[PDB]
RNA sequence: UCGUGCCCCGUGUGGCGAAAGGGAAGCCGGUUAAUAUUCCGGCACCUGGAUGUGGGUUUUGCGCGGCAACGCAACUGAACGCGGAGACGACGGCGGGGGCCCCGGGCAGAGUUCUCUUUUCUUCUUAACGGUCUAUCACCCUGGAAACAGUUUGUCUGGAGAU
RNA sequence: GCGUGCGGUUAACAACCAACUUAGAACUGGUACGGACAGGGGGAAUCUGACUGUCUAAUUAAAACAUAGCAUUGCG
């Protein structure tokens, strides 16, 4: 893993207009079931270009222009504030608060559904992949589409080696010995 | 209608002069024995004149207003034709097929092209031809 | 409609299939129609439109892909763009 | 010449892991090792590079797709409803 | 005849920096010769193809050879290939032409809006 | 070591200031003669057919350049 | 020069940590009781610096040639940027090259020889560093392919231009 | 020694060079013929753990442990 999968920082261009970036690479991230996208944007304040790392939605490709900001179009891969999208759309990498560069609906095949808007206090009601209903600020950003790599868990692992290769890069504990298989000194379920 | 005619402005896409702007001196659509394909005899700019600001001196202006030309036989597949035109009778029959067979004739043709192009640039017209393409 | 006209043009008139032959027809200036498939690369499509604009040649944007354009021509290979040089008995030019 | 009656690509597993699990893994293996027609160049040269990554050998374009297929039916239905929602919003 | 050899350095492990090849000396003996790793051909920055005409050397070997050996006499020569340079030229020209066209159409629309307002 | 295929270039090399010494090697089995001049960086070898003019090239070679004939045995 | 100031830029923060990772460059012959890619002889290379000579460029000021892929001993290039190299898994068969093994002829030497064996065995070698001529992939030009063609042990390639 | 315009697919022919497999037949010795070496005993069932794998170094290698699959709970 090289860089965390985050949005651009919320700046003047995304707050008032839009900014165009180009997708250079779609790469595999070890430990993550979803591919990442390297997108290069322009720096509005200097000559040097800025490279970002997003979670790639399904349908994105290399050489594609994506647009991030308030005035960006309703297209897969575009990053929009939730106030600029209609009801019923699905988005990805949803910010819990505007400026945290994405927190919700990030794993493969998952998305967040924009249930509704309340423009009186600038709130947006959203539906999470767990079925929970949440209320976020309407200026929180999300990438239009569904996270790529869905259907990953429909394939049986079928082998201890494949489970080992999965969990060795994800650092989760494997193999898992049962508490009832332990001594009473080791587990409350021991014995 | 045909557009690869005399005084047609084209962009060279391959070779040492790739990205440079040329004017067609002679279109050879039927081809020759040496070049059995549709080609053209063109004259163009190898080194574009530099930019001029309002505070430069006259000597620096006349130093930076110089143009290095070239003459070329080029395939049609290595040209990108443009809608612009550059009509000069000073470049009329400046090069022929036998021009490229003698090194001195190429130098004389390049001198003539340099004089005509420098006069047209100092006139202040056809600014797109003397502006280099950025890519 | 467009497929039937293209098939009758294939039967009667003269066409060239492919990018290089289409460019040659546009450079010769005898091209009467240019067809560009939907899945043509955008740079190639823009270059073909520029060539047709300089040669005063109409352009039809085929809504199918190169596979479907080749099938509509009646060939067993893909075709990103084509040039119709002779309409034959069809009315594809009058549109 | 057909060599196996029903296991197909799952014949590499022999008698292990169960008939039901072999039948479950067979369809994913077939759809993840099949070749696909490219939507950019039209050639049949799109193959899986990694998890959800599908690369074309001819035009060198890399796309983000499903884990074992190029396109997910949920993603296709998403594209359809996004197109109609965009048409409603613009109109 | 003794045909078996030994390493000529103190590293006894077959690592990527421990490549040897067998030579026969003018003294009639078989011997090893420690060799460097193979140079890699420089590649295009757009498509990633190997750039023709450019030698494949280790990175500090390029400081000892002259400029015309390390490059091709073209724009982006030795950094981009000819097909990519051609694509860049055509794309730049077409996009600038469409920028001029869009500016002309925007000016016409602005003039029409001003005439409608007046 | 470098091989010179031009008599004019070999004459200029022998007249270079860094030419410390020169030697003549005779190979009668091949019937050839070799003029080897020791410069600062390179030893330059001119290969000729064994002939009277090849012997008379010594007269065109400079006098101050110490030239010697290679013996049959390289005694240490 | 109101002479004792003004302008530009943002990227941060140091050190240790691999005699198997990365990495600038040396080969052959001989030599000691004991060291040797370290010594001796011959023949090289790398890095850095200073400053000459020849050659090159230039009165069309910063080269010329090739349609092109590109080539040629040179052939200006600060800030600021882009890219490449360094820089990369495991396994399977296929092809090229070096070394080894094996077969035949020849010179020289050695052994066998009651009988046979034009016999059996041994030496017959060529380094680093350079020049020059060539070597799969790939790319370029012409041209436009169905009666589809080319093609690998392995079925891939081609109007996005194949043979 | 090359450039065209033709004409022909019995080269289905000549010359030179080359290595290892496979099959078939006769003859012949025999107490032995994979002659030493090298090298599965096989079968009918029952219990048991799905399998590959791991542990009590120095008395227990297993129906123990792990494994893939399945089920439940908590967390926006
Ligand atoms: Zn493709
Ligand atoms: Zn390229």
């Amino acid at each position: 893993r090289k860089a965390p999968a985050k949005f651009r920082p919320l700046d003047y261009a995304e707050r008032h207009g839009y900014i165009r970036g180009i997708v250079k690479e779609i790469i595999h991230d070890p430990g993550r079931g979803a591919p990442l996208a390297r997108v290069v944007f322009r720096s509005p304040y200097k000559y040097k270009q800025i490279t970002e790392t997003f979670i790639a939605n399904e349908g994105m490709y290399t050489g594609q222009f994506i647009y991030a900001g308030k005035n960006a179009a309703l297209t897969v891969g575009n990053i929009l504030p939730l106030s600029s999208v209609p009801e019923g759309t699905v988005v990805s990498n949803v910010e819990e608060k505007p400026g945290d560069r994405g927190a919700l609906g990030r794993t493969s095949g998952n998305y967040v559904t924009v249930v509704g808007h309340n423009p009186d206090e600038g709130k947006t009601r959203i539906k999470l992949p767990s079925g929970a209903k949440k209320v976020v600020p309407s200026s929180s950003r999300g990438m239009i589409g569904i996270v790529a790599g869905g259907g990953r868990t429909d394939k049986p692992l079928l082998k201890a080696s494949r489970a080992k290769h999965k969990f060795a890069v994800k650092r989760n504990r494997w193999p898992k010995t049962r508490g009832v298989a332990m001594n009473p000194v080791d587990h409350p379920h021991g014995g | 209608m045909k557009f690869l005619k005399t005084s047609r402005v084209c962009l060279v896409t391959r070779g040492r002069y790739a990205g440079k702007k040329v004017v067609i001196i002679q279109p050879v659509d039927q081809g020759t024995k040496s070049h059995p394909y549709g080609h053209a005899l063109v004259a163009g700019i190898e080194r574009y004149p530099s930019k001029i600001t309002r505070r430069m001196s006259k000597a620096r202006i006349e130093k930076r207003s110089k143009i290095k030309p070239f003459i070329k036989v080029i395939n049609y597949n290595h040209l990108m034709p443009t809608r612009y035109t550059l009509e000069l009778e000073g470049l009329k029959a400046v090069i022929n097929a036998d021009t490229f067979k003698e090194p001195s004739q190429r130098e004389e043709a390049k001198k003539t092209v340099k004089k005509v192009l420098e006069d047209r640039y100092n006139s202040g017209k056809n600014r797109w031809f003397f502006t280099p393409l950025r890519f | 409609s467009i497929g039937a006209k293209l098939a009758l043009v294939i039967k009667s008139g003269k066409v060239v299939l492919g990018y290089r032959s289409t460019l040659k027809a546009l450079r010769s200036g005898k091209a009467k129609l240019i067809l560009i498939a939907a899945n043509t690369p955008p740079l190639r499509k823009s270059e073909l439109e520029y060539y047709s604009m300089m040669s005063k040649t109409p352009v039809h944007h085929y809504s199918g892909t190169n596979i479907e354009l080749g099938t509509a021509c009646g060939k067993l290979f893909r075709c990103s763009t084509m040039a119709i040089l002779d309409a034959g008995d069809s009315d594809i030019l009058a549109d | 010449s057909k060599r196996t009656k029903k296991v197909g690509i799952s014949g590499k597993y022999g008698t292990r892991y169960g008939a039901s699990l072999r039948k479950l893994v067979k369809k994913q293996e077939v759809t993840q090792h099949a070749r696909y027609t490219c939507t950019f160049c039209g050639k049949n040269s799109v193959r899986r590079t990694a998890v959800g990554i599908w690369s074309c050998k001819s035009c060198k374009k890399t796309m983000a797709g499903g884990a074992y297929t190029v396109s997910t039916p949920a993603a296709a239905a998403m594209r359809s409803t996004l197109r109609r929602l965009r048409e409603i919003t613009e109109a | 005849a003794p045909t078996r050899v030994t390493y000529r350095r103190r590293n006894p492990y077959n690592t990527t920096s421990n490549r040897t090849r067998v030579i026969k000396t003018p003294g009639g003996q078989l011997r090893v010769l420690h060799i460097k790793k193979r140079g890699t051909a420089p590649k295009c920055g757009d498509c990633g193809i190997k750039l023709p005409g450019i030698p494949a050397l280790r990175p500090r070997e390029y400081a000892t050879i002259s400029k015309p050996k390390k490059t091709v006499q073209r724009a982006y020569g030795g950094s981009r290939c000819g097909n990519c340079v051609r694509d860049r030229i055509i794309r730049a020209f077409l996009i600038e032409e469409q920028k001029i066209v869009k500016k002309v159409l925007k000016e016409q629309s602005q003039a029409e809006k001003k005439a409608s307002k007046k | 070591p470098q091989e010179v295929s031009d008599i004019k270039k070999f004459i200029e090399i022998c007249r270079r200031k860094d030419a410390s010494s020169a030697r003549i090697k005779k190979n009668p089995k091949t019937q050839q003669i070799k003029f080897k001049v020791r410069c600062q960086r390179f030893l330059y070898t001119l290969v000729l057919k064994d002939s009277d003019k090849a012997e008379k090239l010594k007269q065109s070679l400079p006098p101050n350049l110490q030239i010697k004939d290679v013996p049959k045995r390289n005694k240490r």
